[PDB]
């Protein structure tokens, strides 16, 4: 028959890190998987910074669609970095759109 | 939290009063959602959401245990208008129940139908399309810098767009944020210069699309 696609979005955890200037790092995970015969599209949007780059190249802009796909799993990569928390704790909102 | 979510193209046809999405906590923490449908619109060539009442989700709280799978139930309130296809987004949010930590959004896209017009997922919905001129996306391209690409659908179906190419055996151009191009609407976002040129020394351009049951290529138009 048709196949409707369905997908998990998990995925199946938090990046971990006064007034001493140096550069930490972390990161975590999440996945998207679907189940079709074809790719599907997605978008991420994430609204002291974070990369969807190993080495950190790549910026989540606030509030800009980052963009995706899959093939019969894909991560969606995270990497922190800091030379806006408080105290320190952040709390982003991750918006996985299809 | 980690759901699945099926299906992730929802529809509404023009003689179903409702349809349903399933959410599976497959995580093992308990999960808290709230559930919302906006009217979607594309005018002011972006993206727009709003309050709605075409389209009611029930419930619009829920507690999802570890491993449960609850049911999402969408009503068409009253019949929309004929041969019209209505857009909305379904959002689903986890509520929340030198650190910083992640909380999730979900949103799908959700399309429904009014008499004569159908999603083309099935035979009777497909037969409906038949027999109807403009059920399907109609696209037409425009460059304008101040560089940006404008795309007006003049169809009543959207567009789901993942690539573009100059040529119907031609590889997809470069594009360095764009996909939907709803029914009656057109979307406007930037491209490289080099895009821009590259779309100048032609006329037809083709979307690779997945609106319909498989993808396939479609025609633009020069405006």
């Amino acid at each position: 028959h048709h196949h409707s696609t369905g997908c998990t979005v998990g995925g199946s955890g938090t990046l971990n890190f006064l007034t001493e200037v140096a550069s930490a790092a972390t990161g975590g995970n999440i996945s998207v998987t679907c189940d079709g015969t074809d790719p599907v599209d997605f978008t991420v949007a994430i609204d002291y910074n974070v990369y969807r780059d190993a080495a950190r190249t790549n910026l989540y802009v606030v509030n800009q669609p980052q963009q995706f796909t899959t093939v019969s799993a894909t991560a969606v990569p995270i990497f922190g970095a800091i030379p806006t928390p408080k105290a320190y704790k952040d709390t982003l909102l991750v918006t996985v759109n299809f | 939290a980690t759901f699945l979510i099926w299906p992730i193209y929802p529809k509404i046809e023009a003689n179903e009063k409702a349809t349903a999405v399933w959410l599976q906590n497959t995580g093992k923490t308990d999960a808290m959602v709230q559930i919302r449908v906006f009217k979607w619109n594309q005018d002011g060539l972006k993206d727009n959401y709003s309050e709605q009442s075409e389209i009611i989700p029930s419930p619009p709280v829920a507690k999802i245990k570890a491993g449960e799978k609850h049911m999402l139930r969408l009503t068409k309130s009253v019949n929309l208008p004929d041969g019209k296809e209505q857009s909305y987004r379904l959002i689903v949010d986890e509520l929340p129940i030198s650190k910083v930590s992640f909380q999730m959004r979900y949103s799908i896209p959700l399309f429904a139908y009014g008499k004569g017009i159908g999603s083309g997922l099935t035979e009777e919905s497909q037969k409906l399309n038949a027999k109807n001129a403009l059920a399907k996306p109609v696209l037409q391209w425009s460059v304008r810098n101040n560089s940006e690409l404008y795309l007006k659908n003049n169809g009543q179906k959207f567009a789901r767009l993942s690539a573009l190419k100059t040529s119907k055996t031609g590889n997809d151009i470069s594009l360095g944020a764009f996909g939907y191009v709803l029914s009656n609407s057109t979307v406007k976002f930037a491209i490289d210069q080099s895009t821009a040129h590259e779309l100048a020394k032609t006329s037809k351009i083709y979307g690779v699309d997945s609106s319909g049951i498989k993808q396939e290529l479609i025609e633009i138009t020069k405006m």
